[PDB]
């Protein structure tokens, strides 16, 4: 088998 | 329990009243509680009605309801602080009035949204601690509803937090009848419903429906009736003169059922009837002989103790009607399980797919008590070509093995195979596997042909006389399927040319065995 | 009333949607028009949602905005795509709730006799997708869906709102939203027909007619006949292109833009502009289902002898039989003859002359480099499409090239052969009729494979045999003068010939390259050299 490729990410912000 | 307006869930409410409020209604001295409920099911089954009526029936304070994920906030410590504001009154009453405290009901709608990363895990932990923590409460009830029960956190379902788990399902015919009665009582009371409408037919027809869909169907019927007194194109109108007299006929319900609402579930397709289209017409003795042999084989299979498995092969030339007679025998067998294996359902498959399909059919057959299976077009199943020749050996070996494997103890199986090439099968050494054989012949003489034409009734007397003059004094060799094809080809031309064309085609097809 | 008292269907400007709008009005607006007393007596609830969907450029947004215009109510609220998403946690749901806050306040204040509120969602699939089946990276989308579901129909009851939504891919929407009480009326918009095309064109030509800026040679009926598979947007673009072409005559450029003035007061749009734009500017996005018959028939058909007519007659007869028969819902026929005889063109002509709703041709020209499984899949797809229609016709040409036959060994693909046999044997669903026409050039090979008996009938397509037929063909083509024809006749008329028409055209073209004094001799030499045959 072939190992799953690399992937991007999304990000979320938080206030204080 | 129909007063609340929900039908088909009386038994669920009986279970509710047993498992929830028995301790609260039972005399306190002998007692000297449950604080979690989770309702799940497909959409539109009345969970919200259940929650609302549960809140109303008990003599307690007004329930508090949170609509979805309102708790989440952008700032730190607010999401968890929002949860602690819900239990303040409960804590106050527990600390002040002790045991003699009123019941508190909390309703969570779409609870899967907030139970299932800093915010969500903290919210779940705060809820878990508040429901079951160091301080123990005995006057709080929390209700949640879900449509996707498999997305809820496991830790929330343990005993002591969420105890009463309930499923709402699609109502059966009596529940549907109750729902239709509930939604049609208002119309019936005021005599706005026509006398031709029968609720029982509607209940029988509306299969796989839910309550919301039934109410929508009723609404569609009302709209169909109402539009009769509405005018458009130039301006919107109410009529009034005829609108005052509005009756809901059966045609409105039928039309609403055709298009406006749909069950939204799958359908089943049947193919067996396709294997006999023109029926069986007796044009001679051989058909009766074949049917008698089939009956003998069926009876032998039924009443045999040490021969539970029996096999047969049907022989004949092409266009002779072999599959039709096999299907007729199978139908007359009157066995609980009957199936037909055909290559029409397997186009473009490889050997492995065909083997798996055949094995699945036989596996299904093995489960019953007495079964019958028919396989037709063997040469097409193990695709064969005279050049080389070439064929699939895997399917041949699978058939050879399956032809002599007995079913589990005490069960019966019958197998009927059809083919038009017997020498090939004899060469493959498979003709021995079968127990017996039967032969399906063609039409041999002209008297049988005339009888067949009489049964079909395509020609009148004048042309039949000439046909008898021509054919009666000679031997013929023709099938029935090809005969029908020839008749249909001949019928196309004008009435003058029909007989000559028909006999020309017959002379073209003439041959001898 | 709930309807603006100044209203009419004509001023809306919707061409081809007559049944759909009537159904929408019937199923969504009957309750609010009738007197309240009878509605209360019936005790029914009002609809709260509509779902429009269809292919691009068919009129969903136009319909929605016209509906918004038709009602007397507060100005509708529009959500332009995914303009609700935010990066701070918990702020999308606040945006969602801000939409319903006003309606909730008004309902709470006034009870059951309050006004109506309309909210329009465009590209709804962007925000509403299945909660379970989505990128499991952030939980914003699922919370948005849950908030919307709770707000539309929650524990608290809101009954003075109507929500409209339009999309291009209905399937992706989560099922829990498409149930009665949230969105039950689900309409479909599709490509119009000839009557709808005429209505749309008349709608878009009215102002030009009113001010006398349209020529009298323009015939809208012929235009509607020609524009097959066009949609509303394309029908408007055609008019725009024609107007631009008409306008461009008065502007002179390539150094400075001058727009005349004297002749700019006598402008008109003729039919030449429409004819030019139909062929140079606008092409239908939907691929023409009509077969490109011009490719298969490239030089027409000429009656060089009797057999042609006979062949056509046979085909006609067969068509009749498959149209007026119930005992035999399936018919087959095979056309066979020597190479270069014109079997494909005759088969295409026979298929075209019929008026069946569905007609397709399966050729190996598209399956180049394909495996033996791709060919089976393609044939299965074509036959599956054929099964749908009530009356279907299919043409399978170049059967020997579809099986990869080579006489050395020989070699061929067996899977395709078996699939073809099974397809030929079976019948369509109940109450439907199918016709199949096959073409081949090697009949003995098919006989060896034992498939010649699967067909029902055969038709023979011979080639030129006598010199009279050759002279007739030359006369029909008209490539040689009378003087050359006399010389050619003086030799050919004596004996017989054996040549196909396609080869005849090739020979004529090769011959015409010589100088005028040599062309006849070249033609005769070629005919004598290559003509050695029965
Ligand atoms: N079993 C039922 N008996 C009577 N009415 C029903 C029933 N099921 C649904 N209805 C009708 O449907 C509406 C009630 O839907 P309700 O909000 O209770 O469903 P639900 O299961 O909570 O929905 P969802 O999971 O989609 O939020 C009312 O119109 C009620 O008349
Ligand atoms: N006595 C009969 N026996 C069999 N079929 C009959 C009879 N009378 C009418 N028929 C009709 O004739 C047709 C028989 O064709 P069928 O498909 O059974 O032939 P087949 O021999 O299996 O075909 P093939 O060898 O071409 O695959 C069916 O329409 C059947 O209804
Ligand atoms: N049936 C029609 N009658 C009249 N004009 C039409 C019709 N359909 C389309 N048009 C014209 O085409 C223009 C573009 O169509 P419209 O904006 O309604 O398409 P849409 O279906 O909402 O688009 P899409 O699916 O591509 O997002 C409309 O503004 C109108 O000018
Ligand atoms: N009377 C005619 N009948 C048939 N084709 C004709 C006739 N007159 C001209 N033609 C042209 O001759 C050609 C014959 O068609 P086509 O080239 O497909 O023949 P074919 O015999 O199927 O070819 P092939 O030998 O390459 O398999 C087409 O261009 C057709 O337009």
């Amino acid at each position: 088998m072939a190992e799953d490729a690399d992937m991007r990410n999304e990000l979320e912000e938080m206030q204080r | 329990f129909e007063k609340m307006g929900i039908g088909g869930l009386d038994k669920e409410f009986s279970d509710i009243f047993r498992r929830a409020f028995a301790s609260r209604v039972f005399p306190p001295e002998i007692v000297e509680h449950v604080k979690g409920i989770l309702l799940y099911g497909p959409p539109g089954c009345g969970k919200t009605l259940l929650a609302r009526q549960i809140g109303k029936m008990l003599n307690a304070r007004e329930p508090k309801v949170v609509n979805g994920p309102e708790i989440l906030n952008k700032y730190v410590g607010e999401s968890e602080a929002n949860i602690r504001k819900l239990f303040a009154d409960a804590e106050e009453e527990q600390r002040r009035l002790g045991a003699n405290s009123g019941l508190h009901i909390i309703i969570f709608d779409e609870i899967d949204a907030i139970c299932k990363t800093g915010v969500h895990d903290t919210v779940v932990n705060q809820l878990l601690s508040k429901i079951d923590g160091v301080e123990q409460l005995n006057n709080i009830l929390v209700i949640g509803m879900t449509n996707r029960p498999d997305l809820i956190d496991e830790a929330l379902l343990r005993p002591g937090r969420l105890e009463v788990k309930m499923e709402i399902g699609l109502p059966d015919e009596k529940g549907r009848l109750q729902i239709l009665h509930i939604h049609t009582a208002r119309m019936r009371g005021h005599q706005l419903l026509s006398a031709d409408v029968d609720i029982k037919e509607l209940a029988v027809e509306t299969k796989n429906f839910s309550g919301a869909e039934l109410e929508g169907l009723v609404r569609a019927a009302q709209s169909t009736a109402m539009n009769r007194h509405i005018k458009a194109s130039t301006k919107v109108e109410v009529d009034m003169e005829k609108a005052e007299s509005l009756q809901v006929t059966r045609g409105d319900f039928l039309a609403s059922l055709e298009n406006d609402i749909k069950p939204a579930f799958g359908t089943n397709q049947e193919d067996y009837a396709s294997y006999i289209m023109n029926g069986i017409i007796k044009w001679g003795d051989p058909v009766t002989r074949v049917l008698d042999d089939g009956e003998l084989l069926v009876q032998q299979t039924k009443n045999s103790d040490r021969t539970p498995l029996v096999s047969v092969l049907l022989e004949g030339p092409p266009h002779s009607g072999k599959t039709a007679l096999a299907a007729k025998i199978a139908e007359e067998s009157n066995f609980p399980f009957i199936k037909i294996c055909s290559p029409d359902k397997m186009i473009g498959f490889s050997e492995t797919a065909k083997c798996q399909a055949m094995k699945k059919i036989f596996d299904d057959a093995y489960k019953s008590q007495l079964s019958c299976v028919v396989v037709d077009d063997i040469e097409r199943l193990l695709d064969y070509v005279p050049i080389g020749p070439r064929f699939s050996n895997l399917v041949l070996q699978a058939l050879l093995v399956l032809l002599k494997k007995a079913p589990p103890q005490g069960r019966k199986l019958l197998i009927i195979g059809t083919t038009s090439r017997k020498d090939v099968l004899q060469e493959m050494e498979m003709l021995n596997a079968f127990s017996t054989t039967i032969h399906v012949p063609n039409i041999a003489t002209g008297e049988q042909l005339l009888e067949a034409l009489e049964l079909l009734g395509n020609f009148k007397d004048k042309e039949r006389t000439t046909i008898a003059q021509q054919v009666k004094g000679k031997k013929v060799w023709i099938g029935i399927k090809k005969l029908l094809m020839l008749i249909e080809m001949s019928l196309q031309m004008d009435p003058e040319y029909r007989v000559r064309k028909f006999l020309a085609l017959l002379r073209e097809e003439g041959a001898s065995p």
